[PDB]
């Protein structure tokens, strides 16, 4: 039944396995340094995290 | 071994240098030989993102920066002295790491 | 929905024993960060929690991919009227006051 | 841009309902009318199930799902 | 106001309904009886079939369970209380079973003791 279907051929590159930790959005993800935010949420929270504009 | 290292990391240089000077002064108040503060190359974290939430307008980007400054001071003293000098009501942001290696 | 009654009573003693909880919306994924290894299937526990907090009589607030709950006394009254468990057995949450 | 236009086959479907009769006539019978009766199903020699696991009957490869056992003479 | 079989039978059947379990379906009930997991099972016959009665009584004697003849199971269906959802609903109950301990597990009752003593004598 359930085990006859699940976990048969590995999906090693799941885009749908990742989401923004603030709004749970699929797109515009920033996985660098482990932010795991979408780019809009990062722009909203960039100053609080510690990233600030200099150049 | 009696070689103990303290590694100081913060995103700003004012507080990190203040803490470094404080700890050097503290280790020199007692008669202790101290290896001068050694500065790592201050790795810079960059995140460049489109400014727009949509995909409209002139392609404009934000260039976000985050610089991490790393200093390590070497001196020879037991753990009690290090624990006492750590409890100094430290200023925020300067992450202190001590290793007995 | 699609929830059996044994899992219903399981989630109900969970609500009785905890009271104040934090959680995250997870359904499909088979291992859970902080509410797994409960000897009960993850999906049915989380769907029963969905029934608890979305049936229409206890309010919620969904933000930052996490859940924080105020469990009103109307829900407690509903529980006492249904299962006939008096509040004389106070929750152990009233320690370290 | 158009619609998916999924209409050319099966405009309407009826739910399948298994006419599982409530009476014990097809599934089991006694054919004795006495206290002791004969069982119409072969004994299961496997120890991987319970002591009351009784197998159903098909044309071959009696299907239970838990074992998928088939009588073979090796 | 009175103490008898039905007064506690209705309550025990309703509590068995409440605490899930329940041997539902044509399967999982005969299998449960043949596995000897439970030690109580109530059966009824208000239709014209003596063969089922004979078979179930033969099984009961095989398991050393004395059949208890109860009349007017409609009395149980009308005294138990059948509120269910909303203002409507009357799901009749014919088969009575209680897994793990015959009386119940959430409470301790002397009805089990008196029933067992009546069966024993």
């Amino acid at each position: 039944g359930h085990q006859q279907l699940y976990w048969s051929h590995p999906r090693k590159f799941g885009q749908g396995s990742r989401s923004c930790r603030v709004c749970s959005n699929r797109h515009g993800l920033i996985r660098k340094y482990g932010l795991n935010m979408c780019r809009q949420c990062f722009r909203q929270y960039a100053k609080d995290i510690g990233f600030i504009k200099l150049d | 071994i009696h070689r103990i290292r303290i590694t100081l990391t913060s995103r700003n240089v004012k507080s990190l240098e203040k803490v470094c000077a404080d700890l050097i002064r503290g280790a020199k108040e007692k008669n202790l030989k101290v290896k001068g503060p050694v500065r790592m190359p201050t790795k810079t974290l960059r995140i460049t993102t489109r400014k727009t939430p949509c995909g409209e307008g002139s392609k404009t980007w934000d260039r976000f920066q985050m610089r991490i400054h790393k200093r390590l001071i070497d001196l020879h003293s037991p753990s009690e002295i290090v624990k006492q000098i750590t409890s100094i009501s430290i200023e925020p942001g300067v992450e202190v790491e001590v290793t007995i290696a | 929905m699609l929830m059996p009654k044994k899992n219903r009573i399981a989630i109900y003693e969970l609500l009785f024993k905890e009271g104040v909880m934090v959680a995250k919306k997870d359904v499909h994924m088979p291992k859970h960060p902080e509410l797994a290894d409960k000897n009960v299937p993850n999906l049915h526990v989380m769907k029963a929690m969905q029934s608890l907090k979305s049936r229409g009589y206890v309010k919620e607030q969904f933000a930052w991919r996490h859940f924080y709950w105020y469990l009103t006394n109307e829900g407690i009254q509903y529980l006492r009227d249904y299962l006939h468990l008096p509040p004389e057995i106070v929750p152990a949450t009233l320690r370290r006051s | 841009k158009k619609r998916k236009k999924k209409s050319y086959t099966t405009p309407k479907k009826n739910k399948h309902k298994r006419k599982k009769v409530k009476l014990a006539v097809l599934k089991y019978y006694k054919v004795d009318e006495n206290g002791k009766i004969s069982r119409l199903r072969r004994e299961c020699p496997s120890d991987e199930c319970g002591a009351g696991v009784f197998m159903a009957s098909h044309f071959d490869r009696h299907y239970c799902g838990k074992c998928c056992l088939t009588y073979c003479f090796n | 106001g009175v103490m008898d079989v039905n007064t506690a039978l209705q309550e025990v059947l309703k509590t068995a309904l409440i605490h899930d379990g329940l041997a539902r379906g044509i399967r999982e009930a005969a299998k449960a009886l043949d596995k000897r997991q439970a030690h109580l099972c109530v059966l009824a016959s208000n239709c014209d079939e003596p063969m089922y009665v004979k078979l179930v009584e033969a099984l009961c004697a095989e398991h050393q369970i004395n059949l208890i003849k109860v009349d007017d199971n409609k009395k149980l269906g009308e005294w138990v209380g059948l509120c269910k959802i909303d203002r409507e609903g009357k799901p009749r109950k014919v088969v009575g079973c209680s897994c793990v301990v015959v009386k119940d597990y959430g409470k301790e009752s002397q009805a089990k003791d008196v029933i067992e003593e009546y069966f024993k004598c």
